[PDB]
């Protein structure tokens, strides 16, 4: 009868897990950038 | 009433899975740190050999 | 909050959610089927479902073992764990104790069978069973069988073979000596008259006769005793812990039937489905939110709550019953009399049955659960007996009288001697007083038919059912004719005509493609009547069998007919019993002519709801 409360709880439900793809990825993009550049200080520290 | 409540109980079982993920986005940053230098003690070290070397050669030839 | 989840049917969306909204729970919205789906069982679920029809079947197997399965409303919350380690030990012990049972049980059958033909056998040849040299076959043969059996070994087997016989009281168990080697032909012998070796089950068969023979009386002795004892064990362990089965067996059923209510309702075969939320106080609150006349109306406001069509009230099934049921009962002599006693044997207790041990503590023929429910039934059957002998002194005023009949009201020989029921005019009216009844709801009926098209929206019902009601009236008119001629009846000799038009001008409006079969509609006007006189008239019958049972039918009456009739009496009672009984299922009859035909009623030609018959059962 009332769609209204099937629709609201799944456009909320899929936000939530939307934004639980984000936090994934915002992460794992920046562990990789920060092990990238420690080694590169560990490269240009090696050879001086 | 829980709707949009509803989708905090989620978001806290799906905010457990992404602590426990940079929980592991830290142990990986130790064993790298630990890693990267572990790489500059084997080149403390060698070359510190090299030079207790390039020296005792120019004694032994002067 | 807790949230908790809700079903129910399309047609009652609006009754049942004002319902539940008034009840406890809160935040009522509606949840359409494809809202539902993708809330199935996950495989966990599932895994505790079949685990918790295990338990409810493992106690079902361990108590029906221990003794009878009993079914309480009475479960006990307790673990996985929990039920699974009560069920273990018990299912266990008793499995084994059920088993040497049936082991020593089959054991006693054989011994007590062929005890004394092995006796027999093994005396015959004793201590030559166990030789090489010899050879026995034992075999069974009647006292016809005797003589082929040695024609035909003799002349198999010459004569230096052995053929011995001794009595056991019947035929004779018989062996048969051979050489070694000599075997064959032996047999062969057997095999050609049909009759064959006799051997044994298991060791005792292979074993020397002599070992089996002292071994089958020994356990004829010993399993009866041992029997007795694996019995007795078995009982005591029912007496102890068949309610712990019992309560195990409640508990795991209403699990089982949960996690089946959310299998069901996420499939989409629920059509009108609720979310709703309720705080945990709210949560026991939801669940929580003259006699012969109230007492079953008060059961029946449960029925007036859910209606289904266009329908109105099951209720006035009820009074149309009780007048007409109250006078099937009209004796005062061997009829009502007795059948005063039969009321206080179901409404108070006997033991003078067997299979009924005592009421009082809900105990019958009928289940233990269901004979606590026909409680009110048996009130109201108690009701019936009390009215019936007033209406047995109503009959007595047709009868009983000291000028106008010929008969007073206790003769000084015998209690009553010649019926006076048998007069013409008395009979006739007694008839017509019944008949006026059976009219009355014909008209309540087809009125409440009609009301039902007009509420429940369909024109092809109100129509139809407005008609037909024009035919009764056409149908008296006729009979008035004739019951009073001319001489009355001639004030409706001109509406009759006019009466037979109404039946046919409002059915035609909405068509109708057999006008014939309103031939049938006439046919249930005309069983309202005939059964209101079957019910006076073939009411009185039953007193007038009770002519030859308890009143005079032996010399002209004097006083040793009153101490002589009573042979012929008892004789009488299961007879009258029968086809009094057969009257009583006519208020029933006479109500579903107009129960299942849509009368005001639920039913119409199949359809969930029981048929009034079986509600007045518990009610």
């Amino acid at each position: 009868g009332l769609i209204k409360s099937l629709a609201e709880k799944e456009k909320q439900l899929l936000e939530r897990l939307e934004a639980a793809k984000k936090e994934a990825e915002e992460r794992v993009k920046r562990a990789e950038a920060e092990a990238k550049a420690l080694l590169e200080e560990a490269e240009a520290k090696a050879k001086a | 009433k829980l709707e949009a409540i509803l989708s905090q109980e989620v978001e806290a079982e799906i905010q457990a899975l992404l602590q426990e993920a940079e929980a592991k986005a830290e142990a990986v940053k130790r064993e790298a740190e630990e890693k990267a230098k572990a790489l500059l003690q084997a080149r403390e070290r060698a070359l510190e050999a090299q030079y207790r070397a390039a020296l005792r050669r120019a004694e032994s030839a002067g | 909050m807790e949230k908790l989840v809700l079903a129910g049917p399309k047609g009652r969306a609006k009754e049942l959610l004002q319902s539940l909204q008034q009840a406890g729970v809160v935040h009522l919205e509606t949840l359409r089927p494809e809202a539902l789906s993708a809330y199935q069982l996950s495989p966990e679920e599932r895994a505790e479902l079949r685990r918790w029809e295990a338990v409810s079947a493992g106690a079902e197997h361990t108590l029906s073992l221990l003794g009878l399965e009993a079914e309480p409303a009475r479960p006990f919350p307790e673990g996985l764990e929990a039920a699974e380690k009560a069920l273990s030990p018990i299912q266990a012990h008793a499995e084994g104790l059920t088993r040497q049972k049936q082991e020593l049980e089959e054991e006693l059958a054989l011994a007590q069978a062929y005890l004394e033909p092995l006796e027999r056998l093994a005396a015959l040849a004793h201590g030559l069973d166990k030789s090489p040299f010899l050879r026995v076959i034992p075999f069974l043969l009647t006292e016809k069988e005797l003589p082929l059996v040695e024609e035909a070994l003799r002349k198999a087997l010459e004569d230096r073979y052995l053929l011995a016989h001794e009595a056991y009281a019947g035929g004779v168990p018989a062996l048969v000596v051979v050489h070694r080697k000599e075997v064959d032909q032996a047999k062969a012998a057997l095999s050609r008259a049909g009759v064959a070796e006799l051997r044994l089950p298991g060791a005792l068969g292979e074993l020397p006769l002599s070992e089996a023979a002292r071994r089958l009386k020994e356990r004829a002795e010993a399993a009866p005793r041992e029997l007795s004892e694996v019995r007795q064990h078995l009982a005591k362990l029912a007496r102890e812990s068949a309610s712990t089965l019992q309560s195990l067996w409640t508990r795991a059923q209403d699990e089982v039937a949960r996690l089946k209510a959310l299998e069901e309702l996420a499939s989409g075969r629920f059509g009108f489905a609720l979310l709703g939320y309720v705080p945990v106080k709210a949560k026991p609150k939801v669940e929580e939110a003259n006699p012969p006349w109230v007492k079953p109306f008060e059961l029946l406001v449960s029925f007036l709550n859910t209606p289904k069509y266009g329908t109105f009230d099951p209720t006035p099934v009820v009074p149309i019953f009780f007048p007409f049921w109250f006078g099937m009962i009209v004796g005062d002599i061997g009829y009502a009399l007795l059948f005063y006693l039969v009321g206080r044997w179901l409404s108070g207790y006997v033991k003078r049955n067997e299979p009924l041990v005592i009421d009082l503590f809900a105990l019958k023929l009928k289940p233990p659960v269901l004979a606590k429910l026909v409680y009110i039934l048996n009130w109201m059957v108690f009701w019936t007996v009390v009215w019936g002998l007033i209406y047995g002194e109503f009959f007595g005023t047709f009868l009983e009288h000291l000028g106008v009949f010929g008969t007073p009201e206790h003769p000084g020989l015998i209690p009553i001697l010649i019926h006076r029921i048998d007069t013409a005019k008395t009979a006739n009216l007694l008839i017509l007083l019944s008949v006026a009844f059976g009219v009355v709801m014909v008209f309540a009926g087809l009125i409440l038919r009609a009301y039902l098209g007009l509420k429940h929206r369909h024109m092809a019902h109100f129509w139809e059912g407005v008609g037909y009601l024009g035919g009764l009236l056409g149908i008296l008119a006729l009979a008035a004719s004739y019951l009073g001629n001319l001489q009355a009846g001639w004030l409706s000799a001109l509406m009759y005509l006019g009466f037979g038009v109404f039946l046919l001008s409002v059915v035609m409006s909405s068509i109708w493609l057999m006008i014939p079969e309103i031939f049938t509609q006439a046919g249930h006007i005309l069983s309202h009547i005939r059964i209101y006189a079957v019910g006076a008239a073939g009411g009185i019958l039953a007193g007038l069998l009770t002519d030859v049972g308890f009143a005079m039918a032996e010399r002209l009456g004097l006083i040793g007919v009153l101490l002589g009739i009573v042979v012929a009496g008892v004789l009488h009672l299961l007879i009258l019993l029968l086809t009094t009984l057969g009257h009583m299922l006519q208020p029933i009859r006479l109500i579903w002519v107009e129960f299942f035909t849509k009368f005001g009623f639920y039913e119409e030609n199949g359809r969930p709801y029981r048929p009034f018959k079986s509600v007045r059962e518990t009610q």
